[PDB]
C-alpha cells in the first residue's frame, strides 16, 4: 500500500538517522580520544605492577561496520524523456 | 648552526602543524626546512625577516 512518494520520505528519515549515527560516533571524545571512530585497545594500568592492564574494547560502528550504507526501500520509477524546444514561424 | 651549506641553501620557510594520532592538528611556529630536518626559525609578519 505505501506509495513511492511515501518511500521517498521514509528513505529521507532513514538517511538522516544514519548520518546521525555516523556523526555521533565519528566525533565524540573523552579527553581528545575518539572512542568509536577507530578500533583499538585502551590499556588500563590498574595496579602498581607493570602488567596490570585491563583493556577496554571497540568496534568501528559507523555505517559501513554496521553494514547500513545501502538501505533502499524506494522501489523503482519509470522515466520518460520528452524533447523540449522553441518553435519558429520560419517556413 | 647546522647541517651543510648545500642543504641549507635549499631549505625554504614552511609553517609547522603537528597532528596527533586522534585527529586534531596542533599548529606550531615557523621553521626552516633544511634538507629534511626542521629549523626553528621565526618569521616576522612585517617585511620578510626570518630570524
Amino acid at each position: 500500500t505505501n506509495s513511492q512518494s511515501d518511500l521517498d520520505s521514509i528513505q529521507a528519515e532513514i538517511t538522516q538517522r544514519l548520518n546521525e549515527i555516523d556523526r555521533v560516533s565519528g566525533q565524540t571524545q573523552f579527553n581528545g580520544v575518539k572512542v568509536l571512530a577507530q578500533d583499538n585497545t585502551l590499556t588500563i594500568q590498574v595496579g602498581a605492577n607493570d602488567g596490570e592492564t585491563i583493556d577496554i574494547d571497540l568496534k568501528q560502528i559507523n555505517s559501513q561496520t554496521l553494514g547500513l550504507d545501502s538501505l533502499n526501500v524506494q522501489k523503482a520509477y519509470d522515466v520518460k524523456d520528452t524533447a523540449v524546444t522553441t518553435k519558429a514561424y520560419a517556413n | 648552526g647546522g647541517v651543510d651549506a648545500t642543504d641549507a641553501n635549499g631549505a625554504e620557510l614552511v609553517k609547522m602543524s603537528y597532528t596527533d594520532k586522534n585527529g586534531k592538528t596542533i599548529e606550531g611556529g615557523y621553521a626552516l626546512k633544511a634538507g629534511d630536518k626542521y629549523y626553528a626559525a621565526d618569521y616576522d609578519e612585517a617585511t620578510g625577516a626570518i630570524k
